[PDB]
């Protein structure tokens, strides 16, 4: 029940293109929040990748690959993580915060 | 909300087969009995991704490690389980419930 | 600048107790000969630091095949617990005449053996 | 190397000890909050506080007063405290900078 929820574990072929999601409690609008996505390997600090409000006001992390790009279902309170191409070094962690 | 953040999703790049973990419960054992002490173990091995949770149970109800690396590159994991050899004793069963990918192994065993 | 996160820092609480691993060592379960299959574990746990070694015994000699361990990972109560094992064959859990698990942590060592 | 912080740090149980953030002399801190996160192994980061000034802070959710932020101005630096060292407290910390 907790404010954000994200699923254990996802995985994929390589050179695909997976969405991971990131949903917020019914009590509060996603709406008004911008969406922050950090990766994170094994004994390595997080990495910001990328923050997301709309298409209009979003930026892209320090040398963070377009083909991670963020996104929004305000309707059904869901931030999205979007990475095509999917490659190895892709395995990791992926937290999503919300402000 | 702000700066909350959330649990994190584990994403996998495939690179082998899906395997669901295999799955062994020990009970306690006769000397560890003899010390006035019980432990079960699971143990689960060979799976992958490495990713999954655990869940005890005591004759059907609830109870209230992270995977590591194996040599052949598949993962396993092992939790356990203290109770007094009286708490052992006394009941029908303990379990071991394994969640994979979402499939379940659940293994059983009684104070035999 | 905004958003990234410098690299981190590493903190230690010192003073902490230091406590010797209880090891509990189970033999191949029932279900698991009856499928004829064999496992042995060692469970090492509540023990400070966490950090230590293992090394299982045939018979008294070192064994080098077949050897994992688990990450030693921090309790609720703050102690490290781990566990490693050994896959045999049916065959080779009784060919022998014991088994053991050396743990050692820190200047202490403490041995346990099981036998068919 | 923007934000720098000593790899590693110790004290014993039930002391006070504060961790430095070292901005990039080419960056002026007067401008910006420091935030602090701490992550335990096995979990996410948690937002422990925001600290701009004296005047002007704020501190994460069930987090404790032992921890509490500051800052040097003149040296670029950002503070984190904590009070009380614990067990539990043993864990990586990272500061972000921003607003």
């Amino acid at each position: 029940q907790p404010v954000l929820h994200q699923p254990p574990a996802m995985s994929s072929a390589l050179g695909t293109t997976i969405r991971l999601t990131c949903t917020l409690r019914n009590d509060h609008d996603i709406g008004v929040y911008s969406v922050y996505w950090y990766q994170q390997r094994p004994g390595h600090p997080p990495r910001f990748l990328l923050r997301y409000f709309s298409q209009s006001d979003k930026s892209q992390g320090p040398q963070v690959p377009p083909r991670f790009s963020g996104s929004k279902d305000v309707a059904r309170n869901r931030g999205y993580l979007s990475i095509s191409e999917l490659q190895p070094e892709d395995e990791a962690m992926y937290y999503c915060a919300m402000g | 909300v702000t700066h909350v953040f959330g649990s994190g999703t584990q994403l996998t790049v495939l690179s082998q087969p899906k395997a669901t973990p295999s799955v062994t419960l020990f009970p306690p054992s006769s000397e560890e009995l003899q010390a006035n002490k019980a432990t079960l173990v699971c143990l689960m091995n060979d799976f992958y991704p490495g990713i999954l949770t655990v869940t005890w149970k005591a004759d059907g109800t609830p109870i209230t490690t992270t995977p590591s690396k194996q040599s052949n590159n598949k993962y396993a994991a092992s939790s356990y389980l203290s109770l007094t050899p009286e708490q052992w004793r006394s009941r029908r069963s303990y379990s071991c419930q394994v969640m994979h990918e979402g499939s379940t192994v659940e293994k059983t065993v009684a104070p035999a």
